[PDB]
C-alpha cells in the first residue's frame, strides 16, 4: 500500500494474511528556554512535535514544555515559545509559562455631544 | 464644477507572512541510518547553514506580523451605544457570539481561502484570535477618537464632527456634510453592503503565495525517489544488498543529489521571504498612514480623495476598506481669472470665479455653491491692465448698506 | 564558515593540498584534486549567493534612510508615524558606525479636559459654522477654540461663516454672536 508521496503505509503479512498499517515513530526537535547564564542556571526543555505521553509537565500546542510552572496571570512576552505562550524567569525564583497579553483594557466615554 | 458627490468603498489585499517551515538536514538525507551520517560528516557544515537560514526566515515571519498589527498601546473597546449619526458599522465590528470574536467580513474572508521525513510546520506566535483583537482595537479607536489615538492619548469626538473635519481637509467645506448627512450615511451603508455582497461570490494575492509554498515542498519531497545514478533510491535497500566496501560509492551519489536539492530549496525560500518582507513593510506603512490618519498622497489609500480606512484580518494577510470621495455630475461654466471693479483687480481668496451667463459668483472648487462677490472673498493687487483675461463686473462691499 | 570549510575532506584522503601533491604520483592525484576542487567551489558559490541576498536587503534599508533624511531633516513631513510618533516638528542626523541615527522632535498633547460641543449656532434663523476651530462650552457659555490646544475666544462674526438656516442640521443650539462693528458704529 502507498500514499500521496509514494511511502509504504500499509502491508499484508504473508502468514496470517491480515492488513497492518505503518506509522513512523515520533520525532521532533528539542529547544531549551534559558534566562541567561548570569542570573540563574535553570532551564526548561520543550519537545516541539510530541505530546507529553512520551518523554511540572505542561502540554502546549507548540509541544510539551517540561520544567516550567504554569500561571494564570498575563504579562508581556519575554521568550516567545509559540501559539500565544511565552516564558519568563521573573516569578524562590522559577521559570513560569503564561499566555501573552496584548495591552491594557481601555474604553473611551464616547457620546454624541462631548469632546476632549 | 461638480454639483453632486458619491462615497465609494474599495478593498485592497496584501500578504503579510507565510507559513513557517523547518526542514531537518540529516533526517531528510539519511533517515535512521548511521553509515550515511558518517559519510555526511565528510562534507563539513552543510547541515548548520540550512537550519540557520530556515530559522532566520521563521523568526522574520513573526517579526513581520508583529510590526504590521501591533500598533496600539491599549486595547480600546467600542461603547454599547451605537449612535454614530446614521453610519452603521455592524458588519465591521465584531459579534460577541462566535468563539473567534470575528466580524461578518472577517468570516467571509476566513472561509474563502481555507476552502515527517524532516519536514515540520511551526505554529505562529500570534494566534488568529489575537490578530482579531488587534484589528478590533484599531477599529474602535478610529471610530471613537479619530486620528488622535495614533498620536498620543485618545481624545473622544462625535463621529459626525469627525467626518466634518475629514471633509474640511480635502477642500470641501463642512456645511456640505452637515446639510447632507442622511445622504452620506445612506451611501456609506450601501457601499458596505456591496462590499459584503461582492466578497461572497477575489483573493488571488493571498492564494498565489500558498500555492508556491506548497509546490516547493511537493518538489522537495518528490526529489527523494530519484536514483541520481545509484542502483536504487532507498538507503535501507542499498544497505541490505552490498558490503560496506562497495556501498559507499552509491550512498555518496545519493548524498550529492539530496544536498543539491536542499540547497535549491533554501535559496528559493530566501528570495521568497525577501519578497514577502517587502510586502509586509508596505502593509505596515499603509496601516500607519491611512488608518491612523488621513493621507494626502494620491492613489495611495484608494482611488479618489481619501477620507478614512478600516482594517480587517485575512488568513496570512490584511484587508483595507478605503473610503473615498468622488465627484459625480459636472456642468459647464464660464471663468475669469480676476475682476476689474474700480481700477483695482480682485482675486479670489479661496475659490474660483464662475458665471451662469448673466451674473458672476465665487464658489469653492470641489463643490458648487455660488456666493455674491463681496470684499470678504477677494483681495486687491494692482491695477487691471496687466492681467490677461480680466472682466469688469462689480463687488458688494457689505459695509455701505449698514452705514446709512 | 567560509574559512572553516577549508578543513574538510570532501571525500579525498586529506584536507590539505600539499599532502595530496607530495604523497601521490601525478596521474593518480587528480582524483583527490578534483574532489577538493568540487567541494571548495560549492562552498565559495554558496557564500556569494547569501552575500548577494544580504546586500539587497541592506540596499533597501539604505534607500529608506536616504528618504527619511530627505523628508524629515530637510523639511517637515505630514506622513503619520514616519518621522516619529506624534506630530512632527524637526529632526537631526547623527552618524554611527555603518549607519545613521535620527533624533525626531515631536509635539504631543497632554492633560485633557472634557467639554460639551455642538456643530452649529443658530443666531437669528441663520446657522453659523466655525471658520477654523470647534465650538465648546464650560457649562453655561459658548466659545470657539482651536482643535489642538485649549484657547477659548468669544464667538464673533469673524470666527464664523453663515450658511442656510437652522432647520436641516441635526444637532444645533441657540446662542448669540458679538458683531464687533456695532459698538464702534454708535
Ligand atoms: C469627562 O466627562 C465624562 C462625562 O461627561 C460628563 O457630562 C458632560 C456633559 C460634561 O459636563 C462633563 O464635564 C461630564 O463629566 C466622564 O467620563 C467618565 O470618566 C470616568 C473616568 O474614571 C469613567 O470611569 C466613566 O466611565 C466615564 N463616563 C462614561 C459614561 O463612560 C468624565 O467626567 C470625563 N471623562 C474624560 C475622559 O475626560
Ligand atoms: C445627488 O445624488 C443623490 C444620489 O446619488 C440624489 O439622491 C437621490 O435623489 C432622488 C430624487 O430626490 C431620490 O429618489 C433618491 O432616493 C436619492 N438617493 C439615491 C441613492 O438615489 C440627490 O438628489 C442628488 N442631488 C441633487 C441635487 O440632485
Ligand atoms: C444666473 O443665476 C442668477 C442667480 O441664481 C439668476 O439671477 C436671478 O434671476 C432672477 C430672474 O428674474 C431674479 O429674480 C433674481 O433676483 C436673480 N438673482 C438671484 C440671486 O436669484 C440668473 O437669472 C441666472 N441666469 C441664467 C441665464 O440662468
Ligand atoms: C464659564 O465661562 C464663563 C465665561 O467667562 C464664566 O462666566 C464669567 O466668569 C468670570 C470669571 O469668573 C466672571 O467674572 C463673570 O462674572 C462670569 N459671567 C457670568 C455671566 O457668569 C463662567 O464663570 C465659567 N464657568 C462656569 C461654571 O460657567
Ligand atoms: C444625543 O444622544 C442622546 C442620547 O443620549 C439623544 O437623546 C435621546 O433622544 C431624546 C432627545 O433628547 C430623549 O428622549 C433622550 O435624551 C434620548 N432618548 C433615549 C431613548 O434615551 C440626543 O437626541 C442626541 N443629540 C444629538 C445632538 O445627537
Ligand atoms: C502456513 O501459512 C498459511 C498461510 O499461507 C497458514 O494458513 C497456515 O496456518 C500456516 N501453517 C501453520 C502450521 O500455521
Ligand atoms: C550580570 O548581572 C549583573 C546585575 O544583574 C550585572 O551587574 C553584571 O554585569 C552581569 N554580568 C554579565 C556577565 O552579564
Ligand atoms: C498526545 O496524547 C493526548 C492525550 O491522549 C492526545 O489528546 C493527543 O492527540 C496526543 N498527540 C497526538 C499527536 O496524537
Ligand atoms: C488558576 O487557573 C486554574 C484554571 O484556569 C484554576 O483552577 C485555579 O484556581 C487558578 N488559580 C488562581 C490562583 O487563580
Ligand atoms: C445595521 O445593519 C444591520 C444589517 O445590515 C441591521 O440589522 C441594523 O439594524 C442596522 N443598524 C442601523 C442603526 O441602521
Ligand atoms: C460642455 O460643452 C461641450 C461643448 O459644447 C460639450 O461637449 C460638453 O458635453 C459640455 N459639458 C457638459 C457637462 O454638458
Ligand atoms: C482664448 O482665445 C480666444 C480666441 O483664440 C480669445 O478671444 C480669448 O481672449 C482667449 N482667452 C484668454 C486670452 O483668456
Ligand atoms: C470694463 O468696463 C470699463 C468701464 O469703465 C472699461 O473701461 C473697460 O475697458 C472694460 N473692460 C474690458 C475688458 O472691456
Ligand atoms: C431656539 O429658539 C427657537 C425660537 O425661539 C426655538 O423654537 C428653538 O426650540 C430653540 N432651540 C432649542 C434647541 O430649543
Amino acid at each position: 500500500g502507498r500514499d500521496i508521496d509514494d511511502t509504504t503505509d500499509a502491508v499484508r503479512d504473508p502468514q496470517t494474511l491480515e492488513i497492518l498499517d505503518i506509522t513512523p515513530c515520533s520525532f521532533g526537535g528539542v529547544s531549551v528556554i534559558t534566562p541567561g547564564t548570569n542570573t540563574s542556571n535553570q532551564v526548561a526543555v520543550l519537545y516541539q512535535g510530541v505530546n507529553c505521553t512520551e518523554v511540572n509537565v505542561f502540554q502546549t500546542r507548540a509541544g510539551c514544555l517540561i520544567g516550567a510552572e504554569h500561571v494564570n496571570n498575563s504579562y508581556e512576552c519575554d521568550i516567545p515559545i509559540g501559539a500565544g505562550i511565552c516564558a519568563s524567569y521573573q516569578t524562590s525564583q522559577s521559570i513560569i509559562a503564561y499566555t501573552m497579553s496584548l495591552g491594557a483594557e481601555n474604553s473611551v466615554a464616547y457620546s454624541n455631544n462631548s469632546i476632549a | 464644477i461638480p454639483i453632486n458627490f458619491t462615497i465609494s468603498v474599495t478593498t485592497e489585499i496584501l500578504p503579510v507572512s507565510m507559513t513557517k517551515t523547518s526542514v531537518d538536514c540529516t533526517m531528510y538525507i539519511c533517515g535512521d541510518s548511521t553509515e550515511c551520517s558518517n559519510l555526511l560528516l565528510q562534507y563539513g557544515s552543510f547541515c548548520t547553514q540550512l537550519n540557520r537560514a530556515l530559522t532566520g526566515i521563521a523568526v522574520e515571519q513573526d517579526k513581520n506580523t508583529q510590526e504590521v498589527f501591533a500598533q496600539v498601546k491599549q486595547i480600546y473597546k467600542t461603547p454599547p451605544i451605537k449612535d454614530f449619526g446614521g453610519f452603521n458599522f455592524s458588519q465591521i465590528l465584531p459579534d460577541p457570539s462566535k468563539p473567534s470574536k470575528r466580524s461578518f467580513i472577517e468570516d467571509l474572508l476566513f472561509n474563502k481561502v481555507t476552502l515527517f521525513n524532516g519536514l515540520t510546520v511551526l505554529p505562529p506566535l500570534l494566534t488568529d484570535e489575537m490578530i482579531a483583537q488587534y484589528t478590533s482595537a484599531l477599529l474602535a479607536g478610529t471610530i471613537t477618537s479619530g486620528w488622535t489615538f495614533g498620536a498620543g492619548a485618545a481624545l473622544q469626538i462625535p463621529f459626525a464632527m469627525q467626518m466634518a473635519y475629514r471633509f474640511n481637509g480635502i477642500g470641501v467645506t463642512q456645511n456640505v456634510l452637515y446639510e447632507n448627512q442622511k445622504l452620506i450615511a445612506n451611501q456609506f451603508n450601501s457601499a458596505i453592503g456591496k462590499i459584503q455582497d461582492s466578497l461572497s461570490s477575489a483573493l488571488g494575492k493571498l492564494q498565489d503565495v500558498v500555492n508556491q509554498n506548497a509546490q516547493a515542498l511537493n518538489t522537495l519531497v518528490k526529489q527523494l525517489s530519484s536514483n541520481f545514478g545509484a542502483i536504487s533510491s532507498v538507503l535501507n535497500d542499498i544497505l541490505a544488498r552490498l558490503d560496506p566496501p562497495e556501498a559507499e560509492v552509491q550512498i555518496d551519489r545519493l548524498i550529492t543529489g539530496r544536498l543539491q536539492s536542499l540547497q535549491t530549496y533554501v535559496t528559493q525560500q530566501l528570495i521568497r521571504a525577501a519578497e514577502i518582507r517587502a510586502s509586509a513593510n508596505l502593509a505596515a506603512t499603509k496601516m500607519s498612514e491611512c488608518v491612523l490618519g488621513q493621507s494626502k498622497r494620491v492613489d495611495f489609500c484608494g482611488k479618489g480623495y481619501h477620507l478614512m480606512s478600516f482594517p480587517q484580518s485575512a488568513p496570512h494577510g490584511v484587508v483595507f476598506l478605503h473610503v473615498t470621495y468622488v465627484p459625480a455630475q459636472e456642468k459647464n461654466f464660464t471663468t475669469a481669472p480676476a475682476i476689474c471693479h474700480d481700477g483695482k483687480a480682485h482675486f479670489p481668496r479661496e475659490g474660483v470665479f464662475v458665471s451662469n451667463g448673466t451674473h458672476w459668483f465665487v464658489t469653492q472648487r470641489n463643490f458648487y455653491e455660488p456666493q455674491i462677490i463681496t470684499t470678504h472673498n477677494t483681495f486687491v493687487s494692482g491695477n487691471c491692465d496687466v492681467v490677461i483675461g480680466i472682466v469688469n463686473n462689480t463687488v458688494y462691499d457689505p459695509l455701505q448698506p449698514e452705514l446709512d
